[PDB]
């Protein structure tokens, strides 16, 4: 259960798991996450900017 | 159980707005007789009769036929599409020459309607939603057709064949494919919904006019 | 002349022909709804607005039932709450699990009314219905698996925009909303179906995936593209 | 007092079974079209009072006072046309009486249309006949042509100075369009989805005009009541359940048939007499559905002493409905039969409103799992709850009628459901 | 990221009354622009109008 | 005689029997009421 450095995961096929839903950004207490998204070339709902300020995050 | 028939239209060479359809002059006379059964300003009330007449003329309902009905009745083509897709007696796909519709609801299911369906399937060598390779027979399941006391029964082009057995339905299919038209009605020797053992009612001649008439009336 | 009706026992004078929903609105109670729009005609099909009259054994559709003299409307009664829970249960039983990938997101009437009037658990142990998506132009994106068949877009299209190319094809649980043909719903008033759709079935295509409702700041200004001054 | 053993001199629907001529000559050989002009001259109030005294109730499902309904439509004109809509969309599974009346007594139907239209002050009567009954509709049109040629209907009908038209409208296949407001919507060239009340059809009906929707059997028995008394009709039956009735006995019975009897004949006597009893005898009986698919079922215990009557079947947690008596013997899959009924309701659902649409699909799936035991006993009460959530929360009564068979099955054969689930669990756990 | 130099960018205050808000603005010395509350006008609804005999309110679909 | 089925006239009907009967009935009809407009869209 240890909470250390952050990571963005992928599906076993190589596709990114994140769907730009901004639930983490909404729930972040310290507002450490900045998210910007748009439809991809193939129409996927994927992020273009996913920033985490690790000096603002409270882990 | 999914019906297996979609409710969206994709243009095909055999079904597109450029498909040739138009009513015959006789059918135009029939349409003009139909339309004036409804009050002026309510010509949209004739959508079902006119669409049924178009299907009777053409054998089925293409998108061109739907558009023609809409144009004739000055009603939106989307409303015509709504009616056509809602009502199950409208064939939006080509069907066989004889459209066997086996009623499979519980009153017909209690008697061996599954036997009738299996006999039809073996006789024609088709499934319960397919059409014979010679475009002669189409087989479908339907709900109650109003002849429950005469179960099991089928409907083949607005003709009821009732009190059926596998041999009876096989004979009916043989007669249809030969060319002859079988006589609709019960196949068990009954004429109508009367009990098979004998008449338990209406055994005496009917009483004539003015039998139990009120004093003043 | 005005007739006296009661909402939760509170008297209110309403004009004849006023509905239960409008009486509750007068006393300040907003009855839940999915198909009712005050700018459109009354449909009464989503059945979400069912309320209890004090002596009536049967619930009434508040959006379509005119009030009678001396009617007591029990908006927060057990029967009304159970009716709302059942209707929401059916809606979410056939609804898809698309909330994170859905642009309606945090401004969805299905989510909010489920959190306020529905249950917190599901009893649906079967499979869900998936519906093919239509294409009605480059402005409105259609994901019709999320449609709740409320016929807001159809009524708006016809009555307001004078365009009669929207409707329901088929019947039963397989009833679908669309054109039945590859036709683009092109009109000068096409985005209002995006606005009035309570679910993410109709969403803005240029705005797709870009933002979420809680992030946005609202600036109340006027329109300059024409001389109406919207 | 006992009821039954109706006499042929008192049976209203002669020419049933089609053993006599159904034409105008054959109908006039019987009592049809006799002093109809005198009845019309007596006028609306006399006809309405005669119907009210006869105490006739709706013969196409929910039994309401037809006198009260026609009095509802007896309001003064307000500059709009007036219509009687005759329901002949016999979509209820188990029912053939309307088919028999149309095919064998079309002149009785037409005379009843004329009498009811005069009572309601109606200019026209639209007989909405289901599209499967093509031959019945053609016979009806032939009889209507005969009536028009003889001058019995049309302008100066029966030489009485009353103008009345009789049109026949053939629908397509929609058991929901069988419903009265859906019938009205289908006449107007629409999908056929039931309306919300108010407005009631007696105030805003087809084309927006005042219309009264009445069953074929009701309108057909109207002129016989008019020519006869209505003290007589009230004499036949119980106090608040008067007259004769057409019963369609079908299913696991020796002689499936349609017969006419009194309105309070016991079910056991009716089955044993007019239908030859159950196939394996009365001891082989398992369940009976007395009013078509909408009404719940009753076990042999209830069927042992029950009266084929509105109130009598209401006291038995059931309903009379269309008096379609479906018989199921001990050697039947009752769960499969009820599941097939629910599948019928799923297919014959207009899909307008959420409770019936989604919940009926859900109940169809749950019953389909039930018939094979692929479920748990905790889902029986959940199914009951969802059926109760469908009932009473729908626009029309199809949602209510889709829950009553489920409720009856759960109420009377819960042990069978639990035993089948246990058997399935044993079968799958052995793997 | 999006930068700012305005302290009062995120400051929104809630008041129960236009008079209360105006009083607060006046005592705090900021300029203020007041917008009158817009409430929807009452509308007459009828389900029976969807099936009018002679009026255009009759609907072509349900 | 009550032993013969007299409803045998319906083993002759064709596709347009109902509509031809409707056409024949046209002459016997009476003028239809008018809503005052050609269509609800007018
Ligand atoms: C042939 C027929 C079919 C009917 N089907 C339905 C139906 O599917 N659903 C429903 O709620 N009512 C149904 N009804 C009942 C009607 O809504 C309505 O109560 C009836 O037609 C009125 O006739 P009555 O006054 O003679 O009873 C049906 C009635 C008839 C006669
Ligand atoms: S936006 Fe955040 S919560 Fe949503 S999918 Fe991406 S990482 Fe997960
Ligand atoms: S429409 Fe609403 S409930 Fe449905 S997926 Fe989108 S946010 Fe969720
Ligand atoms: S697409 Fe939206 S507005 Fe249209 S019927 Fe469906 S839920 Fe309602
Ligand atoms: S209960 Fe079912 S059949 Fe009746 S209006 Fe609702 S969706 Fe249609
Ligand atoms: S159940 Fe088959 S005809 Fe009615
Ligand atoms: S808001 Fe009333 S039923 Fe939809
Ligand atoms: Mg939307």
């Amino acid at each position: 259960r240890f909470r250390g450095e952050h990571a963005l995961r992928r599906y076993p096929s190589g596709e990114e798991r994140c769907i730009a839903c901004k639930l983490c950004e909404a729930v972040c207490p310290a507002q450490a996450i900045t998210i910007e998204a748009e439809p991809r070339a193939d129409g996927s709902r994927r992020t273009t900017r996913y920033d985490i300020d690790m000096t603002k995050c409270i882990y | 159980g999914a019906g297996g028939a979609l409710f969206v239209h994709r243009d095909t060479p055999e079904n597109n707005p450029d498909t040739p359809f138009d009513f015959t002059p006789e059918n135009y006379k029939r349409i003009e007789a139909i339309v004036k059964n409804y009050p002026e300003g309510h010509k949209a009330a004739a959508v079902l009769p006119v669409l049924d007449l178009a299907q009777r003329q053409n054998g089925w309902l293409p998108i061109s036929a739907m558009n023609k009905v809409a144009e004739i009745l000055q009603v939106p083509p989307m409303r015509v599409y709504e009616v056509a897709t809602f009502y199950t007696m409208y064939n939006r796909k080509p069907v066989g020459k004889y459209h066997i519709q086996v009623c499979t609801t519980t009153p017909c299911m209690l008697r061996n309607s599954d036997s009738i369906l299996e006999a039809i399937q073996k006789k024609l060598g088709i499934k319960v939603g397919e059409t014979t390779p010679d475009k002669l027979f189409t087989l479908i399941e339907v709900e109650c057709l109003g002849a429950c006391v005469n179960a099991p029964m089928v409907q083949i082009n607005d003709n009821y064949y009732e009190d059926l057995t596998p041999k009876d339905i096989e004979e009916i299919i043989d007669e249809l494919k030969a060319g002859k038209i079988p006589k609709p009605g019960p196949r068990s020797g009954r004429f109508s919904c009367e009990p098979a053992g004998g008449l338990t009612s209406l055994t005496e001649p009917p009483k004539g006019p003015g039998f139990g008439v009120q004093a003043g009336l | 002349n005005l007739i006296e009706v009661f909402v939760d026992g509170q008297s209110v004078m309403v004009e004849p022909g006023t509905t239960v929903l409008q009486a509750c609105e007068k006393v300040g109670m907003q009855i839940p709804r999915f198909c009712y729009h005050e700018r459109l005609s009354v449909a009464g099909n989503c059945r979400m607005c069912l309320v209890e009259i004090e002596k009536a054994p049967k619930v009434v559709a508040a959006c379509a039932m005119p009030v009678m003299k001396g009617w007591n409307i029990l908006t927060n009664s057990e029967k009304s709450k159970k009716a709302r829970e059942g209707v929401m249960e059916f809606l979410l039983a056939n609804h898809p699990l698309d909330c994170p990938i859905c642009d309606q997101g945090g401004e969805c009437d299905l989510q909010d009314q489920s959190m306020m009037f529905g249950s917190d658990r599901s009893r649906f142990l079967e499979g869900k219905r998936a519906v093919e998506d239509k294409n009605i132009g480059p402005l409105v994106k259609t994901i019709m698996t999320r449609c709740i068949q409320c016929t807001r877009c159809i009524r708006f299209a016809s009555e307001i925009a004078g365009v009669d190319d929207l409707g329901t094809t088929g019947r039963g649980n397989d009833m679908q909303v669309g054109t039945y043909i590859e036709k683009m719903f092109m009109s000068e008033l096409s985005g209002n179906i995006i606005d009035i759709c309570p679910v993410g079935a109709l969403t803005s295509k240029p705005y797709a995936f870009t933002a979420r409702p809680w992030e946005t700041r609202k600036t109340e200004s006027i329109d300059v593209m024409d001389a109406v001054g919207s | 007092t006992s009821f039954g053993s109706l006499k042929d001199e008192d049976r209203i629907f002669t020419n049933l079974y089609g053993r006599h001529d159904w034409r105008l000559k054959g109908a006039q050989s019987r009592g049809d079209w006799y002093k109809t002009k005198e009845i019309l001259l007596k006028g609306p109030d006399w006809i309405l009072g005669e119907v009210k005294t006869s105490g006739l109730r709706g013969r196409g499902g929910a039994g309401f006072p037809t006198g009260l309904k026609w009095s509802f439509m007896n309001k003064p004109s307000d500059g709009r046309p007036k219509y009687l809509v005759v329901n002949a969309d016999e979509g209820e599974p188990g029912t053939c009486k309307d088919r028999e009346i149309i095919r064998h007594d079309p002149h009785k139907l037409v005379e009843g249309c004329l009498v009811g239209g005069r009572a309601m002050g109606a200019r026209a009567a639209y007989i909405y006949i289901r599209g499967e009954f093509y031959n019945e509709a053609s016979n009806l049109q032939v009889a209507i042509r005969e009536a028009y040629e003889a001058g019995l209907i049309g302008k100066n009908a029966c030489g009485s100075g009353y103008d009345f038209d009789v049109f026949v409208v053939r629908g397509a296949g929609a058991y929901i369009c069988g419903e009265e407001t859906a019938l009205i919507e289908s006449i107007e060239g629409k999908q056929g989805k039931p309306r919300l009340k108010p407005p009631f059809p007696a105030d805003v009906g087809v084309f927006g005009c005042p219309t009264t929707v009445a069953n074929v059997e009701t309108v057909a028995v109207s002129p016989t009541i008019c020519r006869r008394g209505g003290a007589w009709f009230a004499s036949f039956g119980r106090e608040r359940n008067s007259g004769t009735k057409l019963f369609n006995i079908s299913g696991h019975v020796n002689h499936p048939c349609t017969v006419e009897e009194e309105m309070s004949v016991p079910l056991k006597e009716l089955i044993e007499k007019h239908a030859g009893g159950v196939i394996g005898g009365w001891d082989n009986l398992l369940a009976v559905i007395p009013g078509g698919s909408s009404t719940p079922l009753i076990p042999k215990s209830v069927c042992e002493t029950v009266l084929m009557d509105f109130d009598a079947l209401v006291q038995a947690q059931t309903g009379l409905g269309t008096a379609a008596v479906i018989v199921m013997d001990r050697s039947t899959d009752i769960v499969k039969a009820i599941a097939r009924l629910i599948e019928f309701y799923k297919h014959e659902s207009c899909g307008q409103c959420t409770p019936c649409r989604e919940g009926v699909d859900w109940m169809n799936k749950v019953m389909a799992r039930f018939v094979k035991g692929d479920a748990r006993p905790a889902e029986i009460d959940s199914l009951w709850e969802i059926s109760k959530q469908i009932e009473g929360h729908t626009i029309c009564a199809l949602g209510d009628g889709a829950a009553w068979p489920v409720q009856g099955l759960i109420r009377h054969f819960r042990p069978e459901l639990e035993e089948r689930m246990q058997q399935f669990a044993l079968q799958h756990q052995a793997r | 990221w999006s930068s700012t130099a305005d302290p009062l960018s995120n400051l929104v205050l809630t008041f129960s009354t236009k008079e209360d808000a105006v009083a607060f603005a006046e005592k705090n010395g900021w300029s203020f622009d007041v917008e009158e509350r817009k409430v929807p006008k009452p509308k007459s609804k009828s389900y029976g109008a969807n099936f009018s005999w002679n009026k255009r309110t009759r609907v072509s679909t349900k | 005689d009550n032993s013969t089925y007299r409803n045998l006239q319906h083993h002759e009907y064709s596709t347009y029997t109902f509509l031809d009967l409707n056409v024949e009935l046209s002459k016997f009809r009476m003028p239809q009421p008018s809503s005052g407009r050609q269509s609800p869209r007018h």
